[PDB]
RNA sequence: UGGUUCGUGGAGCCAUGGGGGAAUCUGGGCGGACCACCGCCUAAGGCUAAGUACUCCGGGUGACCGAUAGCGCACCAGUAC
RNA sequence: GAGCUAGCCCUGGCCAGGGUGAAGCUGGGGUGAGACCCAGUGGAGGCCCGAACCGGUGGGGGAUGCAAACCCCUCGGAUGA
RNA sequence: GAAUGCCGGCAUGAGUAACGAUAAAGAGGGUGAGAAUCCCUCUCGCCGUAAGCCCAAGGGUUCCUACGCAAUGGUCGUCAGCGUAGGGUUAGGCGGGACCUAAGGUGAAGCCGAAAGGCGUAGCCGAAGGGCAGCCGGUUAAUAUUCCGGCCCUUCCCGCAGGUGCGAUGGGGGGACGCUCUAGGCUAGGGGGACCGGAGCCAUGGACGAGCCCGGCCAGAAGCGCAGGGUGGGAGGUAGGCAAAUCCGCCUCCCAACAAGCUCUGCGUGGUGGGGAAGCCCGGGUGACAACCCCCCGAAGCCAGGGAGCCAAGAAAAGCCUCUAAGCACAACCUGCGGGAACCCGUACCGCAAACCGACACAGGUGGGCGGGUGCAAGAGCACUCAGGCGCGCGGGAGAACCCUCGCCAAGGAACUCUGCAAGUUGGCCCCGUAACUUCGGGAGAAGGGGUGCUCCCUGGGGUGAUGAGCCCCGGGGAGCCGCAGUGAACAGGCUCUGGCGACUGUUUACCAAAAACACAGCUCUCUGCGAACUCGUAAGAGGAGGUAUAGGGAGCGACGCUUGCCCGGUGCCGGAAGGUCAAGGGGAGGGGUGCAAGCCCCGAACCGAAGCCCCGGUGAACGGCGGCCGUAACUAUAACGGUCCUAAGGUAGCGAAAUUCCUUGUCGGGUAAGUUCCGACCUGCACGAAAAGCGUAACGACCGGAGCGCUGUCUCGGCGAGGG
RNA sequence: CGAUGUCGGCUCGUCGCAUCCUGGGGCUGAAGAAGGUCCCAAGGGUUGGGCUGUUCGCCCAUUAAAGCGGCACGCGAGCUG
RNA sequence: UGGGAGAGGGUGGUGGAAUUCCCGGAGUAGCGGUGAAAUGCGCAGAUACCGGGAGGAACGCCGAUGGCGAAGGCAGCCAC
RNA sequence: CCGAGGGUAGGGCCCGUGACUGGGGCGAAGUCGUAACAAGGUAGCUGUACCGGAAGGUGCGGCUGGAU
RNA sequence: CGCGGGGUGGAGCAGCCUGGUAGCUCGUCGGGCUCAUAACCCGAAGGUCGUCGGUUCAAAUCCGGCCCCCGCAACCA
């Protein structure tokens, strides 16, 4: 339920902000934070390698448990749901009966006070993590390891989910958030439910400064530059593209596919994405 | 208006100083050449 | 591919990044594609004075300069600036 | 060579004073319950006026200058990209 | 003898321009060979959120004193930031180091690169961030939290006493955090006093007064007092914090809870140690046994790690505390007291500037703190003034033209001109009042108007205090007074209507363009399944991202509203296991050279043989493109209709003489006395048109056009006056 | 072309006469008044505005008349832009 | 008070038939379509047949001249 | 003091009029097609939506005022 | 007298390049079907190719000149 504002500035006309309604705790665990080094989109050479980055609000990285098979069988309790500025999902604080404390991505409808657990025997229940091969066909899961023990890779942003479609040997058939159909090994872990905060895509940034708060600096159209700068540069007055539309580096940017031809995971992609 | 020279002792020593020159192949050639030429000073003066 | 006078040329020889891959003198390389004949030479280990080059340095001599010349500097010059 | 300038990184600092008065909250009205209206409180905002500060709109001066871009009047932003 | 030749010398322009902010000068007395220019005294003027004071950076003796004036100083020079000499900077507590870590830099392990070298975890370096012990006065020609005085405090070593499972680079706690708004109580600072101290003063008409003028504090340990910050206690379990743990984390139990308790700061008080004005007469001395008290105002500072709200979600590490391990429990650590010990570097002086950056003693540039008073609604604004600092290193006259900056102007009032360029007008605050349109916020300070000083009288509420008086802050009514004029000086919008463009706040060609240009939220297409795509790199390695399709890259379009049509034949991209073409390689029909021969050696047809191209399809918010001639209606005219040629298909909606229209000042309407511009229409659109988007749009604009009102030296048309030249 | 600044305006003039007006005439299809056309004549005069950068031109209101050309399309070490 | 009948309404769940597409097998010269045709699709292997998979929508027989609701309107099945 | 009214400024309603523009009614014998009336040769009507020289056409749902 | 394209039955287009040939759709004329009209069905006519001049045995066709009509261009200032 995104929140609107009355039109008392030009920018307040359209700005919308998340309700923050599920958040129950407003400062993070001192033991699960560390400093997040802003890069400005520069690499170890000092060179910009991802244009238009920098100037965002200072953040602390929250360490998130993307393994969860660290603690087979140890039940935990959901102590708080929290704001995390390093991702679109909300995060949940778990107090394990161990006394150990961890953060997880907060699935949709998870409630403070309930319990979750990890392992093959775990109930099929929102918040639990199981190896894929023990989750019944048809189940909606998130935070899916792509390869066993490597870390939860897929379906992590706000509102996403994957659906379990069938089994074939050691592998399971998944429909990813992009619509692709893929084999993922059965021993890969996944968490029952979809990621929460599904309204995240309906936020309306409303002003340029808001993009500046996020670390997004203004983007310059190629058509706005000079020939030394861009394939679309130059021209007297405005100009159409006048060539197949291209990137700053010359490659074609309307339709030209770019997945590597002989990539070994091809034997594992069933159907390409949709829409 | 604000001009180009804005002195800064730490800057000067860390940019043109003896230890900066010795760290690098071209810097050692600067020192080699200025010795062969006979300069009285191999490196700018800064008071540290 | 480089080297040689050799720029693909009839293109050998010497060197070698990739692939294949021997023999111990009745063994092997060369004499400008290649074959025969006739000759020359012993690869895949190493070292080796002298004769040669140069002139920061010392001296000897100029049909060399003589203070705008001769080194940038005859002088407190790679200085002042 | 980034002691000028451009972008980013880390750590600090600065923004007189006045004006407008969002949401929420409380009370009252309303209804089956609501929506909603009124009053108070509240203090939001690339909100408004205006110094410092950051600018450089129009005009005039200057033009072997006070200055290899300055001076005077006027003017833009001033809690934010 | 010439090369705008080179180097040097010296002319000409010329006794010419100029001598660097228009803040400003006059006189007396000194000194000296020499005085507008040095010193002293009185008068005058300028700054005073500075043009005063304290820091930092940079500079490097420029500081103080004596003696000097050739050169330097835009004149002079006896003076000086100049020359010569001597002197001057004093720290356990201030700042930095013997402490911590940030970006980043470096870098045992490791990885990569022809060489040089590039990476790289930990670790090391790295500060204006963390951490940490000194405040007030006196003294020098020149230094002072540094010397001296008074009162405080820190660490290290060693000794004594009491206590304790002591012990760490290891585990944990803590350190440790944003933005806006803000409570309580204080301090800084300020205002007043009919109270307290003081050298004196009485003027020129009055005043010997509850008169004038001056000053009425500062630092301080323990203790107490006020105001705050921090903080649960106990017990049982325990598999987690990469060994251990009595610590921390988790579960349960009892008690405690807006508290209290313990702790830690700030302020006040405080033994004590200091200070102390005018005036006066030589920095000094007197004053002076100086007094040192009451009320008010009051921080952005302090208590602080305070409170609330909000989204964009707000360093690290050490010091410190707790836990234990090796070990050691003759030890070691904690607490209290005592003695001793305590190093290196900086410290002068300038510092919005004549000593720093600009070649100059250059109207420019330079980060942090203090920045007093009165009035003006407030304020760091504006005017004048305190303290303190200056009059800007050429002067004296004269009173032409002309130039700059400034003041006024009869009648007219934009007739000026490309243009109201420029300059007027308007101008703060209080009240009354306020339109189209609108996205319901706005448009709005709309427009337009009235008020504004002083005196007396009556009265309402608040803050301090005590509820009272006093002080202080908001006000309400009545009656009067003066002037041309009451925000009486200074600072302080001219307004309306209507188009074009761009939604908007923003950004730009440092130094001729600030805009309609760039950006912007938002819309669409497209690539990307994660060792992602993409980007930099030979590479290793990074960025992307400690992100995972509600994500990340590329492209175009540009809030929002209503919309975005037809063509896939060419180019692009996407899909197609057929077919055609196609390289190295495979295959070796059949040839050729040489040898007596075995053999050696060379050429080589068919056939098997990828990507790409060809071919088959898809695809427009992919590159792009979207017709011609002739005829037709019962007045004429024009063609709803028809005929035919061509195309891949012949421009739909909307808009149109336009930021686009050549003929063009198209035609008609409006506005004007008159309108090549403007506005509204029309439509034969040379040569609009739908995301190089089409048509609109409230609000916005130092953008560009057109009109009106107000007012004016812009002008008819010029005059006079001021100051710098 | 080792530089002869280029439209229009503004200011300041000066000159020619193929004369717009004023002065003197002849002819007239000149009744008068008023015209037409030609001849002599350069002394003087030859307005204010709307539009456009404009020159030019059209329009408004007047006028004795609202002349045409040259002077580097006169005049930027005189201004504008 | 005790009884009844009903596609009355809202939420969650869930069953089979059928069409389309995808994969595998098998198989060959046409399929589709109409008044008749052509476009389309098919040897790059279609149609017709079998097995598997995915996905959306609608509920055959019961069913009626039926039932319910104020009207619009309401139809697999289960529970609330 | 009030005060006819005059002046300035800004609103509200009504009437007349305006380049140009939108349809409407009417008009003896104009042009184009033939939507409706019979199953009107696609049953028609209908609310809405999109499209087209025109009547109309088509989608969705509804009515019988439909025929055999 | 800057550069292009065109002119052919009544209309709109082939033929021209490559000399011997005039073609296609509509329209017009005659007859059918119809109560009649259109549509539809069967037949028919009409063009010396803008013009003049040359080449050739022969010119719509090839080459020169003239007319008529459409289109493009006109830059540095
Ligand atoms: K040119
Ligand atoms: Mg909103
Ligand atoms: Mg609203
Ligand atoms: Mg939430
Ligand atoms: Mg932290
Ligand atoms: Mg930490
Ligand atoms: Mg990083
Ligand atoms: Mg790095
Ligand atoms: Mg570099
Ligand atoms: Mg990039
Ligand atoms: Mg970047
Ligand atoms: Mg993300
Ligand atoms: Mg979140
Ligand atoms: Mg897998
Ligand atoms: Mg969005
Ligand atoms: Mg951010
Ligand atoms: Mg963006
Ligand atoms: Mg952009
Ligand atoms: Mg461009
Ligand atoms: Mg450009
Ligand atoms: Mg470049
Ligand atoms: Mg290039
Ligand atoms: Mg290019
Ligand atoms: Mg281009
Ligand atoms: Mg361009
Ligand atoms: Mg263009
Ligand atoms: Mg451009
Ligand atoms: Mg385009
Ligand atoms: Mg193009
Ligand atoms: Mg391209
Ligand atoms: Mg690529
Ligand atoms: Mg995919
Ligand atoms: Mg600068
Ligand atoms: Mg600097
Ligand atoms: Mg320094
Ligand atoms: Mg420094
Ligand atoms: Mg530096
Ligand atoms: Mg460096
Ligand atoms: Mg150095
Ligand atoms: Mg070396
Ligand atoms: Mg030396
Ligand atoms: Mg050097
Ligand atoms: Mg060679
Ligand atoms: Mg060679
Ligand atoms: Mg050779
Ligand atoms: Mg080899
Ligand atoms: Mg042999
Ligand atoms: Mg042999
Ligand atoms: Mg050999
Ligand atoms: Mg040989
Ligand atoms: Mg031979
Ligand atoms: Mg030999
Ligand atoms: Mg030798
Ligand atoms: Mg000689
Ligand atoms: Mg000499
Ligand atoms: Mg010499
Ligand atoms: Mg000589
Ligand atoms: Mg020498
Ligand atoms: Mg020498
Ligand atoms: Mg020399
Ligand atoms: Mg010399
Ligand atoms: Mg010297
Ligand atoms: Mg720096
Ligand atoms: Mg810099
Ligand atoms: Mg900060
Ligand atoms: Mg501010
Ligand atoms: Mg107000
Ligand atoms: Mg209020
Ligand atoms: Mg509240
Ligand atoms: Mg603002
Ligand atoms: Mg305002
Ligand atoms: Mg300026
Ligand atoms: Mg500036
Ligand atoms: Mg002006
Ligand atoms: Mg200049
Ligand atoms: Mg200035
Ligand atoms: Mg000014
Ligand atoms: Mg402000
Ligand atoms: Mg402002
Ligand atoms: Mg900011
Ligand atoms: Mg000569
Ligand atoms: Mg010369
Ligand atoms: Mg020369
Ligand atoms: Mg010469
Ligand atoms: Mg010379
Ligand atoms: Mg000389
Ligand atoms: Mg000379
Ligand atoms: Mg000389
Ligand atoms: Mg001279
Ligand atoms: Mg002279
Ligand atoms: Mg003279
Ligand atoms: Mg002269
Ligand atoms: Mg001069
Ligand atoms: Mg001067
Ligand atoms: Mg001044
Ligand atoms: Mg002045
Ligand atoms: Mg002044
Ligand atoms: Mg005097
Ligand atoms: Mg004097
Ligand atoms: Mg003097
Ligand atoms: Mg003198
Ligand atoms: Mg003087
Ligand atoms: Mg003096
Ligand atoms: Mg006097
Ligand atoms: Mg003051
Ligand atoms: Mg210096
Ligand atoms: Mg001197
Ligand atoms: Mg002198
Ligand atoms: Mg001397
Ligand atoms: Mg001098
Ligand atoms: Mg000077
Ligand atoms: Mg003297
Ligand atoms: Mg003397
Ligand atoms: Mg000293
Ligand atoms: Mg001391
Ligand atoms: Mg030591
Ligand atoms: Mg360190
Ligand atoms: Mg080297
Ligand atoms: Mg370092
Ligand atoms: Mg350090
Ligand atoms: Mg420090
Ligand atoms: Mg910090
Ligand atoms: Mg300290
Ligand atoms: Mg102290
Ligand atoms: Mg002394
Ligand atoms: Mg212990
Ligand atoms: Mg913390
Ligand atoms: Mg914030
Ligand atoms: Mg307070
Ligand atoms: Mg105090
Ligand atoms: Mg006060
Ligand atoms: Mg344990
Ligand atoms: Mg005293
Ligand atoms: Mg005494
Ligand atoms: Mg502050
Ligand atoms: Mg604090
Ligand atoms: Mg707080
Ligand atoms: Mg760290
Ligand atoms: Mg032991
Ligand atoms: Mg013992
Ligand atoms: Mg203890
Ligand atoms: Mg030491
Ligand atoms: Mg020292
Ligand atoms: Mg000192
Ligand atoms: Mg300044
Ligand atoms: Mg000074
Ligand atoms: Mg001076
Ligand atoms: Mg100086
Ligand atoms: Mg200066
Ligand atoms: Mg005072
Ligand atoms: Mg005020
Ligand atoms: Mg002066
Ligand atoms: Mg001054
Ligand atoms: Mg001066
Ligand atoms: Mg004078
Ligand atoms: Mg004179
Ligand atoms: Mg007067
Ligand atoms: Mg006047
Ligand atoms: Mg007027
Ligand atoms: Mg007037
Ligand atoms: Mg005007
Ligand atoms: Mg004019
Ligand atoms: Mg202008
Ligand atoms: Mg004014
Ligand atoms: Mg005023
Ligand atoms: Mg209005
Ligand atoms: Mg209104
Ligand atoms: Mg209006
Ligand atoms: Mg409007
Ligand atoms: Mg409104
Ligand atoms: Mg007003
Ligand atoms: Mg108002
Ligand atoms: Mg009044
Ligand atoms: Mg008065
Ligand atoms: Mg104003
Ligand atoms: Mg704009
Ligand atoms: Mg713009
Ligand atoms: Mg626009
Ligand atoms: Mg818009
Ligand atoms: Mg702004
Ligand atoms: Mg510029
Ligand atoms: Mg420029
Ligand atoms: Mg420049
Ligand atoms: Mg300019
Ligand atoms: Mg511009
Ligand atoms: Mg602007
Ligand atoms: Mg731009
Ligand atoms: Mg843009
Ligand atoms: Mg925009
Ligand atoms: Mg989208
Ligand atoms: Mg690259
Ligand atoms: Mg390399
Ligand atoms: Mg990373
Ligand atoms: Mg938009
Ligand atoms: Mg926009
Ligand atoms: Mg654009
Ligand atoms: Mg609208
Ligand atoms: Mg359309
Ligand atoms: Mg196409
Ligand atoms: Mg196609
Ligand atoms: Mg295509
Ligand atoms: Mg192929
Ligand atoms: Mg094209
Ligand atoms: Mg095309
Ligand atoms: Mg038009
Ligand atoms: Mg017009
Ligand atoms: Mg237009
Ligand atoms: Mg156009
Ligand atoms: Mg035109
Ligand atoms: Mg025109
Ligand atoms: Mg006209
Ligand atoms: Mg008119
Ligand atoms: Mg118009
Ligand atoms: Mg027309
Ligand atoms: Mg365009
Ligand atoms: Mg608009
Ligand atoms: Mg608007
Ligand atoms: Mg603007
Ligand atoms: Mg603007
Ligand atoms: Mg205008
Ligand atoms: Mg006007
Ligand atoms: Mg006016
Ligand atoms: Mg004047
Ligand atoms: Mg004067
Ligand atoms: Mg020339
Ligand atoms: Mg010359
Ligand atoms: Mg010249
Ligand atoms: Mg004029
Ligand atoms: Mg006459
Ligand atoms: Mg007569
Ligand atoms: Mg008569
Ligand atoms: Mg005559
Ligand atoms: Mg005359
Ligand atoms: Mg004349
Ligand atoms: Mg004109
Ligand atoms: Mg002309
Ligand atoms: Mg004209
Ligand atoms: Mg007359
Ligand atoms: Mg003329
Ligand atoms: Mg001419
Ligand atoms: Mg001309
Ligand atoms: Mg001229
Ligand atoms: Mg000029
Ligand atoms: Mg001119
Ligand atoms: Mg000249
Ligand atoms: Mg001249
Ligand atoms: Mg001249
Ligand atoms: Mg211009
Ligand atoms: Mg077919
Ligand atoms: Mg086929
Ligand atoms: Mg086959
Ligand atoms: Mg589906
Ligand atoms: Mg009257
Ligand atoms: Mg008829
Ligand atoms: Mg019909
Ligand atoms: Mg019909
Ligand atoms: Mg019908
Ligand atoms: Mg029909
Ligand atoms: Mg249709
Ligand atoms: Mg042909
Ligand atoms: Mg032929
Ligand atoms: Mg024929
Ligand atoms: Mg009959
Ligand atoms: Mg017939």
């Amino acid at each position: 339920a995104v929140k609107k504002f009355k039109p008392y500035t030009p920018s307040r006309r359209f700005m919308t902000v998340a309700d923050f309604s599920e958040i129950t705790k407003t400062e993070p665990e001192k033991s699960l934070v560390k400093p997040l080094k802003k890069t400005g989109g520069r690499n170890n050479q000092g060179r910009i390698t991802v244009r238009f980055r920098g100037g965002g609000h200072k953040r602390l990285y929250r360490i998130i448990d993307f393994k969860r098979w660290d603690k087979v069988g140890i039940p935990a309790k959901v102590a708080a749901i929290e704001y995390d500025p390093n991702r679109s999902a909300r995060i949940a604080l778990l107090h394990y009966v161990d006394g150990e404390k961890r953060y997880i991505i907060a699935p949709d409808g998870l409630q403070v006070g309930q319990q979750v657990v990890a392992g093959p025997d775990a109930p099929i229940q929102v918040g639990n993590a199981l190896p894929l091969r023990f989750i019944p066909v048809g189940t909606v899961v998130h935070a899916v390891e792509l390869e066993p023990k490597k870390g939860a890779k897929l379906a992590r942003a706000a509102g996403t989910s994957a659906q379990i479609q069938g089994r074939e040997g050691d592998y399971v058939i998944l429909r990813l958030p992009s619509g692709e159909l893929r084999k993922v090994h059965g021993e890969c872990y996944a968490t029952v439910g979809a990621v929460g905060n599904a309204d995240h895509k309906n936020i309306v940034l409303g002003k340029a400064g808001r993009s500046r708060w996020l670390g997004r600096r203004p983007h310059v159209r190629g058509a706005a530059m000079n020939p030394v700068d861009h394939p679309h540069g130059g021209g007297e007055g405005r100009a159409p593209r006048g060539r197949p539309p291209a990137s700053p580096w010359g490659w074609q940017t309307k339709g030209l596919k770019t997945r590597k031809r002989r990539k070994p995971s091809s034997r594992f992609i069933i159907a390409r994405r949709k829409k | 208006m604000k001009r180009t020279w804005q002195p800064n002792r730490r800057k000067r020593a860390k940019t043109h100083g003896f230890r900066a020159r010795m760290r690098t192949p071209g810097g050692r050639k600067v020192l080699k050449r200025r010795r062969q030429k006979g300069r009285w000073r191999l490196t700018p003066a800064v008071r540290k």
